[PDB]
């Protein structure tokens, strides 16, 4: 994907501060609670009655931090997002048939979730750069659709 | 809003398709799963080949909703309330999804219809089809 | 719709921007035209240069009429008449980008309000954004 | 822009038959009279007041044939969408500002036209095979915005 330097560094920068584990969890547990017909791919996860249920729930914790975590690692490989995720594009595809606007939705929240978390270091430059990336990832994981 | 003018137009045209419906139904949902693959996540459990019972059928109780709803234009609400509920709390449709399926519905009519599918009736059926979509996806949250 | 939860947090987080009001609809625009630069089409008589007048401007009107949605929750169509004929017969913006504005100024609140952010409030906020881009589009055709 | 011969087929042996000034005409006036938003660019066209109007607008037929040549000279370089489209681009987003949503709706609306003036010939797969080109080359037209 295509990143100017300064949008490069913006990401980097931002991305080491960041706690996987507990943004992960925040990011899915309010994309659960903003958009409830995502529970749709959870049944099994317990209870997602409430936003304190969906934010407390340790499958949805779980769940958060391998998302991000993978997530982090196609930080890693920016110049080859496509490459990155083909594994995953397909199974979640063919055997999750998970509808790839969700990876548009999580995406946003995740947003939400660093500005949220990061106040004004967060800026408009800074925003701008993740949003180049978060769609990047989007329509790397919906690549292998079919 | 459907001004009085676009109710008549839609009248007009559904009635048109009158015993075609199901059929109709059935193509609109074919051309979605051909030209928007993605909206093939929400069945699985489908036998998607072409002329398969599963997708007539399927295609049957859209028109037959739509019918409904031609029917019911002035209270639409109340008429698709059931299917309303189902599409927000059990099927759990993306919103998008709605708009791929609404074209393909278009294009369906345009197909079948050289005499009706004037610019002024292909936008009354535009707006029923944005209206009806709305419907189904106002009890989301 | 808006649940009597949803009107009450929208109450309690738009009671904290107060006087911020402005500061914050500028923030969202321009975090707007550098996120989704296609939306910088429909404003080619602007200056859109960080810290522009013209965009501090805009930012206050927007942030104004959000003020009177949040006043009138209740009432919003009657509220916002105005400025839904403005939007639908001569600014004529794709309703598309009403959801970047949207997605932006739920951004600029979470940037502000780290304690008033939380799940719930995010929800109602996003629901209440809607509802105003609804009425804003109402009238298009 | 990828299309499996078959594809590159029907878009090419349907376009064989096809009006070019009299579709694009027909695509053009659909798409004021049924997005009416779009109107906002056309103000010196004159009357736009009904959809006869709009249909018989001279300058509606004019636009609409210049439209529809480019995007028929188009479709012999499926290859190199991007490419051919370039200037276009740069001119739509610099000198014309014209949303990239636009593209987008027309190429919803030609496809209704062919369904419209094809019938039953514009079949499932022929569809599909446009939805790929007319998206193919909104995305080429929204390339260069900035
Ligand atoms: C940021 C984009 C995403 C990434 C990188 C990602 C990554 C992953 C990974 C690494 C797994 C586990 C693979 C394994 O079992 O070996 C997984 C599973 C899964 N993902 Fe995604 N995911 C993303 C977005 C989403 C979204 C938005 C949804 C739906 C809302 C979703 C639904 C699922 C489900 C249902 C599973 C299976 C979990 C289970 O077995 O219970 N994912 N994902
Ligand atoms: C005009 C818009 C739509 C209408 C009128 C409509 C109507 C219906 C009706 C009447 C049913 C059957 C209910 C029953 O069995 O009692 C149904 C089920 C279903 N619909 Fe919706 N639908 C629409 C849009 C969509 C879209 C866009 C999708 C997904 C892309 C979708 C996915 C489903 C699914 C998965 C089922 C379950 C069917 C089964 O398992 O047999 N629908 N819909
Ligand atoms: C929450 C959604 C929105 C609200 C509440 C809103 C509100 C307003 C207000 C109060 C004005 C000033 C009217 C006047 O001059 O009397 C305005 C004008 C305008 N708005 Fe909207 N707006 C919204 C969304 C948008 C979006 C998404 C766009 C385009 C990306 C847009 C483009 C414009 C433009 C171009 C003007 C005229 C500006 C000028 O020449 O000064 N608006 N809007
Ligand atoms: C497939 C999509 C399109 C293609 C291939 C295309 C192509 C063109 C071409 C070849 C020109 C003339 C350029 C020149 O003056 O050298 C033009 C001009 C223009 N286009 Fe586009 N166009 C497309 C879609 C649109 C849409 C959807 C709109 C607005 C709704 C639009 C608005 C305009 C305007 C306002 C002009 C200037 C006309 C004039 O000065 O007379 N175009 N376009």
């Amino acid at each position: 994907m295509h990143l100017t330097p300064e949008e490069k560094s913006a990401v980097t920068a931002l991305w080491g501060k960041v706690n996987v584990d507990e943004v992960g969890g925040e990011a899915l547990g309010r994309l659960l609670v903003v958009y409830p017909w995502t529970q749709r791919f959870f049944e099994s996860f317990g209870d997602l009655s409430t936003p304190d249920a969906v934010m407390g729930n340790p499958k949805v914790k779980a769940h958060g931090k391998k998302v991000l975590g993978a997530f982090s690692d196609g930080l890693a490989h920016l110049d080859n997002l496509k490459g990155t995720f083909a594994t995953l594009s397909e199974l979640h595809c063919d055997k999750l048939h998970v509808d790839p606007e969700n990876f548009r939705l999580l995406g946003n929240v995740l947003v939400c979730v660093l500005a949220h978390h990061f106040g004004k270091e967060f800026t408009p430059p800074v925003q701008a750069a993740y949003q180049k990336v978060v769609a990047g990832v989007a329509n790397a994981l919906a690549h292998k659709y079919h | 809003v459907l001004s009085p003018a676009d109710k008549t137009n839609v009248k007009a045209a559904w009635g048109k398709v009158g015993a075609h419906a199901g059929e109709y139904g059935a193509e609109a949902l074919e051309r979605m799963f051909l030209s928007f693959p993605t909206t093939k996540t929400y069945f699985p459990h489908f036998d998607l080949s072409h002329g398969s019972a599963q997708v007539k059928g399927h295609g049957k109780k859209v028109a037959d909703a739509l019918t409904n709803a031609v029917a019911h234009v002035d209270d639409m609400p109340n008429a698709l309330s059931a299917l309303s509920d189902l599409h927000a709390h059990k099927l759990r449709v993306d919103p998008v999804n709605f708009k791929l399926l609404s074209h393909c519905l278009l294009v369906t009519l345009a197909a079948h219809l050289p005499a009706e599918f004037t610019p002024a009736v292909h936008a009354s059926l535009d707006k029923f089809l944005a209206s009806v979509s709305t419907v189904l996806t106002s009890k989301y949250r």
